[PDB]
């Protein structure tokens, strides 16, 4: 039943604080606490991410983390700041300044017991704790090398609970900072041994989205943002509602997650929109379903045309035909058959909620576990490869005491997994013996 | 008197379970509360419903049902429904957290915990019990509960109840209702491990109810609601002969007698009819020679396989309503007259029938409609392997690529399992070939 | 990316004069403590028990 | 009103017609329908003959006493033991001795309504046999006859 | 007119056309095949042996009767079955006595098709077989023993 959030360091904090300022408009909690909606099923399943408290007062299940002090000050000034529990605020005396090895060695190591405390003060009062769901970011040093330390630490504390990620991904056209690559390559590595699920959201294609798509000549954060506020609503729908598949975190892991490691899902949404976008028109459940498969609307900078699928997860909301619904869903996989792998069948499910999201009469949600999401991690192997070749910033690193073997991990599991990836795309679904 | 208690477990099986037993409270004039009184009474005589409902001493007639879920979702919509108070507060029983749709958690992790609690709230049914005859097991094949904790369930039951039948209805997986990729692995490990501890399984095809829903109902898009109100009218036409006085399948042993030729294959299908819409009832009824002819359209089959691909073991006929006996003997005289018909060289060729005259009955405010005469026919044909091989084919699929298997060697299972019970499916449909393959 | 190897350079720079005051350390040259890590195929042992 | 109805149709050509008027008899339970309801018991169709007992029994005239105990001897078990159950409702204890010759019987239900029957009827009658048969008695009745006589003793033994 | 093709097919080193020969020549109906399908009830394969009781049951000739019996001691419940069934359609009286013996048997699947083919041949000993078997028999057996005795 319950999801135990955690958020760390900057964009952590920023996407984190986005997800409960949405997700709270759903289910009718104001700032203050209290509710104030109108349909009964915006409580049903309340107990996931709320805590009751006083005279039905809901407090989000949300541990704020950052190395840097001010980050506590901007989430408490935000609109729904005055409804965190003030001592789920864990903040260090200076961020790791996009150093992976500070925060997963010495500044963060000496932080994560504080965390951990709270992570059990919150675990403790669980009727029955489900898993964890962390929002962090892989470019800098706080919620990448931090981040995967919280994961480890947890993992080995509560080793039969699910560790689901929405982790961030670098690209050089939204950050400068050039030892991204590194602090990917290292939070890589610890995703793909100790997550169940994480969902890839990548600056590349946030940026790409604004630009092109949308037509933001001057993307900012909030716009990049805006993005994941409707992606992270859309992809929790399952688990914040009444419904029969992938309820929970477990058995979305049993659905989505066919080999251990095969784990990192590309998100997708329908329609894509920012903040102001008045002239508009209700989307029917073709266009709704076309969109939604299509690399345009991707979250991840990636093409699933160049590649398979080897489960998927459709989430549609609002008052729509549910006959509609299925005949579109099956002329997808009856017509693009070639883009999902055989020896998997019925590997797309389909969900619906009655309750649509912010502003919006109807949209589409898609979850996909694509053999080519292997065009993200060969982009970050080949920025990382660029700089470890010329041994750039290594002192940076193993001076905070980490192993330069740690790196040649790192990068040597990142490489399998690319391996791993595309050996089920060209599998064949055949008994050869 | 010779008493039978119905086990519930995981959603579906809870969920089809809650409506049979509606049906059965409609069809003795059973009331929510356990009353039945002279107003809703049926007269006759007809006592044979103590076999399913003990009494309290106060009028009261409560289901000897037991529901089991590794959740509480399901269960807490019974203790708050219509029927809150005809069950006993102890035969609900939940867990915390389910099976997340993996055998090995049912049947290992999970399951192992609530197991002996379950035995317990069993075992003081089974006390009440003059003469308990066996157990009516309702599962998913698809369910982590329905299909890891059924199969354990079914392990305990026979060293604890060993001269007692065993006799399942079974939601075989459809892909418009599937809940988990997964599903054909737990069908296979489920069928392999109870097929030694169940005398008779009633599998109920899911597409084969959404099939019916949408073609005799009219229903675009069925829910489980719909499909739930369509499995119990099928489901109590089948055990109906154990709660009323009758001469076909009187008790648990004779549906082993006059179904199953030997123990592995006790794979019965069930085709009902007529399935009408409530909007259609006002059309002139059905004869005998009808609906009995329609027994024999795979349309109307519980289970989605064409008995013309395979040979006939077994056939019986139970009737219910306006049906004379002298028109069903010239119908069943029409059919015995069809070399399409056909039935296997070493199994006697017949078809055995019963009538009960009480109306059929159905759920008010349904998408069902009330017939003058209804049939069920049990067939055993050895064209029900067609079902498995659907499952077989999907099941091989996947663990060629060892896919998802990770999940069920992480709880408490072994990979070996997956061999062994894909090699009693080999040896189950190379069986069910191997007997229907000839006849002159 | 011509701002990525502009600063490559200068980190070479800076490390080169940054090691030059820094390479005089006192008694015995005990070495710097070298970190454990998560090693390749180990978040895989959830799954064989 | 509707009786008359139901009268006549205890003796249509069609079963379950027969079969659904002795259930409506039974349910009514009437003087006038006790006469059809005894011709009843006599129908070919086992499941029409078994409903004639039992509504012979809820109508409880003394005039199916003697059509009923007949009944016991049919060669339907759910005949045997329904007129068993309707000798009992009656109570006339000319159904005593054939009741204990029915505790004899091949199927269990028939000798369990016998059981029955006999300690519904009671009295010195019922008494009487019940202390004979737990000695001249062998199994199943003479378990019968020590459980009458010990469920009847006025005082603790 | 090729129904030389698959008498000798039986004696094939390679078993695949060697069964799909059996299946053909029970279908045709030749009177040279009475002798080489006695010596496919000999083979190490169970569906050579089971597919030869067929082939040789259809073609009803006495010369079957003699090694058809010595197939109902099988190794395999698949050959004694069809071998059994295969006594039945021919009719000799002398496979009455290892019929009955067939009923007692390790597989419940045997001896029904023991009992179906002994109700076809329906002898006087064929009688009190089916009496003690409506009473020494499972539910299924003693159901099919009432069946043949409703005669
Ligand atoms: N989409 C998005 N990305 C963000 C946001 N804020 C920062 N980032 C990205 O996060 C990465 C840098 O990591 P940060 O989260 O800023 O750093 P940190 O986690 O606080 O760690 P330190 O800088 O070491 O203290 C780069 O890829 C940034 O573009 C935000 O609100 N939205
Ligand atoms: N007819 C019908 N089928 C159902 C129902 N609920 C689920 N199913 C089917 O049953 C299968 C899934 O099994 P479930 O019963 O939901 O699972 P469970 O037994 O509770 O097991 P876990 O929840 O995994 O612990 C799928 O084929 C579903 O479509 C229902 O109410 N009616
Ligand atoms: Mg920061
Ligand atoms: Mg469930």
């Amino acid at each position: 039943r319950e999801i135990v959030h955690i958020q760390a360091g900057q964009c952590g904090n920023q996407i984190g604080a986005k997800f409960w300022e949405v997700i709270s408009d759903e289910h009718g909690i104001d700032p203050t606490g209290s509710y104030h909606g109108d349909s009964d099923l915006q409580l049903e399943r309340i107990n996931v991410y709320y805590n009751e408290a006083t005279g039905n007062k809901y407090v989000p299940r949300a541990i704020l983390v950052d190395l840097e002090p001010g980050t506590m000050d901007s989430v408490r000034s935000g609109p729904f700041g005055q409804i965190f529990r003030p001592d789920n605020f864990v903040f260090g005396q200076s961020g790791a300044g996009n150093n992976w090895a500070k925060g997963h060695y010495t500044e963060g190591a000496e932080l994560v017991d504080s965390v951990l405390d709270v992570v059990r003060k919150e675990s403790e009062s669980c009727d029955c704790l489900q898993g964890f769901q962390l929002t962090h970011s892989l470019g800098g040093g706080t919620g990448s090398g931090m981040g995967t330390l919280l994961i480890s630490k947890i993992r080995e504390e509560y080793p039969d609970r699910i560790m689901n990620t929405f982790s961030v991904m670098p690209s050089p056209k939204v950050s400068d900072t050039v030892v991204e690559p590194y602090n990917a390559t290292l939070s890589v590595h610890q995703l793909v041994e100790n997550t169940d699920e994480t969902y890839c959201i990548d600056n590349e294609a946030l940026y790409d989205i604004c630009f092109r798509t949308l037509k933001l000549t001057t993307p900012t954060y909030g716009d990049l943002n805006h993005l994941v506020s409707a992606t992270m609503s859309g992809v929790t729908t399952c688990l914040r509602f009444p419904g029969q598949l992938n309820a929970d975190l477990r058995k979305l892991a049993v659905n989505m997650v066919p080999f251990p490691r095969l784990h990192f899902f590309m998100p997708g949404f329908a329609p894509l929109t920012s903040r102001g976008s008045q002239q508009y028109r209700a989307l029917t459940v073709p266009e709704l379903t076309q969109q939604m498969f299509d690399s345009k609307n991707m979250m991840a900078a990636c093409d699933p045309r160049h590649g398979r699928y080897l489960t998927v997860a459709a989430i549609f909301r609002g008052r729509m035909s549910m006959k509609e619904v299925d005949e579109q869903m099956l002329n997808v996989q009856n017509k693009n058959s070639s883009y999902f792998v055989e020896w998997i069948p019925n590997n797309v499910k389909t969900a619906v909620c009655d309750i649509p999201p912010r502003g919006l009469k109807m949209s589409a949600t898609f979850i996909g576990n694509s053999t080519a999401i292997q065009e993200l991690f060969k982009r970050i192997s080949e920025q990382f490869t660029a700089m470890f070749r010329r041994k750039a910033f290594l002192h940076w690193y193993t001076g905070e005491g980490m192993d330069e073997m740690e790196f040649t991990e790192a990068e040597s599991n990142m490489n399998d997994l690319v391996s791993e990836y595309q050996q089920y795309q060209d599998a064949t679904a055949d008994e050869q013996g | 008197m010779r008493e039978c208690i119905s086990i519930h477990v995981g959603q579906a099986g809870v969920q089809i379970g809650n409506a049979c037993w509606e049906l059965y409270c409609l069809e003795h004039g059973i009331q929510p509360d356990g009353q039945m009184p002279s107003d809703k009474t049926i007269g006759g005589g007809d006592d044979s419903f103590n076999t399913f409902f003990s009494e309290t001493g106060a009028g009261k007639h409560v289901p000897r049902a037991v529901f089991v879920d590794l959740e509480p979702t399901v269960i807490d919509e019974v203790r708050t429904g219509t029927y809150r108070q005809l069950f006993h507060p102890e035969q609900l029983i939940t867990g915390k957290e389910d099976a997340a749709n993996n055998y090995a958690r049912g049947h290992y992790t999970i399951g192992k915990e609530i197991i002996d609690l379950v035995l317990d709230r069993i075992r003081k049914l089974a006390d009440q019990c003059t003469g308990l005859q066996g157990f009516l097991v309702f599962h998913s094949f698809g369910g982590g509960t329905g299909s890891g904790f059924t199969s354990l369930l079914m392990e305990r039951l026979s060293v604890d109840y060993g001269k007692k039948s065993k006799l399942e209805f079974s939601i075989y997986p459809a892909p418009q209702v599937s809940t988990a990729v997964v599903e054909p692995y737990n069908s296979i490990l489920t069928t392999h491990t109870t097929l030694e501890h169940s005398d008779c399984a009633f599998m109920v095809d899911n597409e084969a109810i959404y099939d019916i829903c949408r073609r005799n109902l009219d229903i675009e898009r069925p829910t489980y609601t719909n499909l739930n109100r369509l499995i119990s009218q099928i489901v109590s036409s089948i055990t109906a002969s154990l709660r009323f006085d009758g001469a076909l399948n009187v008790d648990l042993t004779e549906f082993q007698t006059n179904l199953v030729p030997y123990p592995r294959i006790h794979f019965p299908l069930a085709t009902y009819a007529p399935v009408i819409s409530a909007e259609k009832a006002y059309h002139e009824q059905l004869s005998v020679a009808e609906i009995t002819n329609a027994c024999f359209e795979p349309a109307n089959q519980m289970v989605k396989c064409d008995p013309r691909h395979g040979k006939y073991m077994a056939c019986c006929l139970l009737y219910r309503g306006d049906v004379v006996p002298k028109d069903v003997n010239a119908a069943i005289a029409t059919i015995k007259t069809k070399r399409s018909i056909q039935f296997v060289d070493w199994c006697p060729t017949g078809f055995k029938v019963g009538i009960n005259y009480q109306p059929p009955t159905v759920v008010p405010g349904g998408d069902l409609a009330k017939v003058q005469r209804a049939v069920c026919m049990l067939s055993n044909t050895t064209a029900i392997a067609e079902a498995w091989a659907r499952l077989d084919h999907k099941f091989d699929l996947m663990y060629a690529k060892r896919a998802f298997v990770h999940w069920y060697v992480g709880e408490g299972m072994e990979e070996g399992e997956f061999s062994e019970a894909r090699e009693d499916m080999a040896a189950l449909e190379k069986d069910y070939e191997e007997v229907g393959v000839d006849s002159v | 990316e011509d701002y990525m190897e502009e600063q490559i350079q200068l980190e070479e720079q800076e490390l080169k004069q940054k090691q030059l005051k820094e390479a005089e350390g006192p008694l015995p040259i005990k070495a710097k403590p070298k970190q454990p890590f998560l090693k390749r195929g180990e978040g895989l042992a959830r799954f064989t028990n | 009103e509707k009786v008359e109805m139901y009268i006549k149709n205890l003796q249509d050509d069609s079963p379950p017609v027969r079969f659904n008027a002795a259930v409506a008899l039974g349910k009514i339970g009437d003087e006038r329908a006790v006469e059809p309801l005894i011709k009843a018991l006599k129908d070919e169709d086992w499941q029409v003959r078994k409903t004639a007992a039992y509504a012979l029994g809820k109508i409880g005239d003394e005039r199916a006493v003697e059509p009923l105990i007949k009944a016991l001897k049919d060669e339907d078990r759910y005949v045997r033991s329904r007129a068993a159950l309707a000798l009992g409702k009656i109570g006339d204890e000319r159904a005593v001795e054939p009741l204990i010759k029915a505790l004899k019987d091949e199927d269990e239900y028939v000798r369990l309504s016998a059981a029955s029957a006999l300690g519904k009827i009671g009295g010195e009658r019922v008494r009487a046999a019940m202390e004979k048969l737990a000695e001249t008695g062998t199994g199943f009745a003479r378990k019968v006859a020590v459980n009458y006589l010990e469920t009847h003793k006025s005082l603790i033994s």
